[PDB]
């Protein structure tokens, strides 16, 4: 439901912000926790017949894995902002 | 309070510590098994008597004190097993949602930064507070007169993250005692932290 | 060299994008076009309401109907006479939100010892905003400030009856709905004493 994904999206955002801070300065712990939350967000979207939103959650889970090995500093910031932007959209609406 | 089993209550410090207390023919040894659904590990501890009909256990889930061992979507099955004549017998089995059973670590490092004849500013530090719940911190302090009771004391609420209070209307040359506690009211399903170690201070004489 | 457009979403009610027309020796009357990073619905749209400085386009105003916070906003400034003279920018709108000053501040006596402060937000949800409370006493000392997160209530556990207190708060669209860093204008002060 929307109330459940809103709560989980806020906690996923706290992981993503902490990881972005680590990248620009325990990352495996925050990333593993981030993956678990986005897995559950995708399942909650799948149960609510929002396949596109669930596809976004699965995409963000893969982006987080790529962020630890992405060479481009400009692409690292784009992927981090893209993850944060989507999570804030789930929290707002 | 735990949902599946009735008499067992477990609390999560929002980092890596889960503490369970059992409220009670009676065998010698009993243990507490915890296994998360998302995590492959399985943690165990032995119950020890604290007071009458109360047995406690401490599941240390991490290597660091500030390590985030559990998440909001985690769900670990807490089982109570007691050794009998034939061996381990499952006494209780229950589900446990960690961020719905939050009891943070009591505030520490209480000290007075300024003290007047009537004014006083008291600080305190916090530990083992998750980034998941850190912005939702809330504080409650109680000020009592020396010799009086803590139930008689006046409890002051800081519904924001302040970690200090400036006290006014204090009697000169008078000794007070203060305790503080902390909570995170995201969904208000968690309970208050224990009171801090009391801080005794006396105002400047008139 | 074209002036860089600077956009700000005000209380998620309207967006004012502006550029510095004084940078050019002759006012060339530039044109602004925008679109969003969304697939199969991607094409530019000319600014409907231009801003003006000396009868020359100073900027552009975008109404809430054309505002999508969480879709990447691509603004493009261009010279109508010379089309190759254009400048493009990539903007995250939720990080450029400036809220409207909080209103309807109310002080309440929670106890004989403590008093509580509560305010409200005009357009933006209270969950989204982050507040900064400032209070000072009759001594006219420096403001004592501290941030309250996502709940429009502030607590003052101990008060001096003789001293006269003042209160003011300001909001910010950070960090759970946006990552905006600009604080809103200060609210009207509320006094107690
Ligand atoms: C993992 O967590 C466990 C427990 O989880 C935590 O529970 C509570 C206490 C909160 O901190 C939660 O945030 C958290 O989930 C940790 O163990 C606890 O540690 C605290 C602090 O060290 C401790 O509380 C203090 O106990 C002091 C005495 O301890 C000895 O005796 C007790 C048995 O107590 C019995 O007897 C007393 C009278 O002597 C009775 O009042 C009481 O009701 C009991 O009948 C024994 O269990 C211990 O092992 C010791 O042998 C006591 O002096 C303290 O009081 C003072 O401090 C508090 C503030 O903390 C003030 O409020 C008071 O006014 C005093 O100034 C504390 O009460 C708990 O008993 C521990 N609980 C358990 C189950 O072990 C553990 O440390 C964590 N581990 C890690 C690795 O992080
Ligand atoms: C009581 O002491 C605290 C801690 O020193 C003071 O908190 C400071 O407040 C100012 C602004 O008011 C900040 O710039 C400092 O960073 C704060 N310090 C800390 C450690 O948080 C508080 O102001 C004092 N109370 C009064 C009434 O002055
Ligand atoms: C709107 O546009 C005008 C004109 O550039 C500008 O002065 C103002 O700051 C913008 N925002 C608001 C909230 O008025
Ligand atoms: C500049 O362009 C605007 C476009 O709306 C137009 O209204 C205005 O008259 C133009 N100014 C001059 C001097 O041509």
């Amino acid at each position: 439901p929307k109330k459940k994904i809103q709560l989980h999206a806020e906690h996923a955002l706290y992981d993503a912000l902490m990881i972005l801070n680590i990248v620009k300065t325990k990352l495996e712990d925050y990333a593993f926790n981030f993956e678990l939350i986005l897995e559950e967000i995708a399942r909650l979207f799948e149960s609510g017949d929002q396949k596109d939103e669930a596809e976004k959650a699965k995409r963000m889970k893969e982006w987080m894995k790529r962020i630890k090995t992405t060479a481009s500093e400009d692409e690292q910031e784009e992927m981090a902002n893209a993850i944060i932007t989507i999570l804030q959209s789930w929290i707002f609406s | 309070a735990v949902k599946n089993c009735s008499h067992l209550e477990c609390f999560y410090n929002s980092r890596a510590n889960v503490s369970c207390m059992w409220s009670h023919l009676n065998v010698t040894t009993c243990h507490v098994h915890a296994k998360s659904n998302l995590r492959h590990w399985n943690k165990t501890c032995e119950l020890t008597l604290v007071r009458q009909a109360s047995w406690a256990c401490n599941l240390i889930l991490g290597s660091f004190p500030e390590s985030q061992s559990l998440t909001s979507v985690d769900l670990l099955d807490i089982n109570v097993v007691c050794w009998e004549e034939k061996g381990w017998r499952r006494v209780k089995t229950c589900d446990f949602h960690p961020f719905d059973n939050l009891r943070l670590v009591a505030p520490h490092s209480l000290q007075v930064l300024h003290i007047d004849t009537q004014r006083c500013n008291i600080s305190w530090k916090v530990s083992q507070v998750s980034h998941y719940i850190e912005p939702y911190l809330e504080f409650e302090a109680r000020r009592r007169l020396l010799g009086h009771s803590w139930e008689d004391a006046s409890v002051l609420s800081l519904k924001q993250r302040q970690q200090w209070l400036f006290l006014e209307m204090l009697i000169p040359s008078t000794s007070y005692e203060v305790q503080v506690r902390v909570k995170a009211q995201r969904n208000n399903t968690g309970t208050w932290s224990p009171w801090s170690q009391p801080l005794t201070f006396r105002t400047r004489p008139a | 060299p074209l002036p860089e457009v600077q956009c700000f979403v005000f209380n998620i009610e309207y967006m004012n994008c502006t550029w510095n027309s004084s940078s050019e020796p002759q006012a060339t009357n530039l044109t602004l076009h925008y679109r969003y990073k969304v697939s199969d619905n991607n094409t530019f749209q000319e600014c409907s309401h231009y801003l003006f400085s000396k009868e020359i386009t100073s900027g552009c105003q975008i109404q809430k109907e054309d505002i999508q916070l969480y879709q990447t906003f691509v603004v493009q400034l261009q010279d109508p006479q010379k089309p190759q003279r254009r400048a493009v920018q990539k903007l995250n709108l939720q990080n450029l939100v400036i809220p409207r000053a909080p209103e309807n501040l109310t002080l309440s006596n929670l106890s004989e010892s403590q008093l509580e402060l509560r305010w409200k937000s005009r357009h933006i949800k209270e969950r989204c905003l982050q507040y900064l409370v400032q209070y000072r006493s009759n001594r006219d000392r420096s403001w004592t400030e501290l941030i309250v997160n996502h709940e429009p209530r502030f607590s003052l556990p101990s008060v001096d009856e003789l001293k006269r207190y003042t209160f003011r708060v300001r909001s910010r669209y950070n960090p759970i709905c946006g990552s905006s860093q600009q604080w809103s204008k200060w609210s009207q002060p509320v006094h107690w004493g």
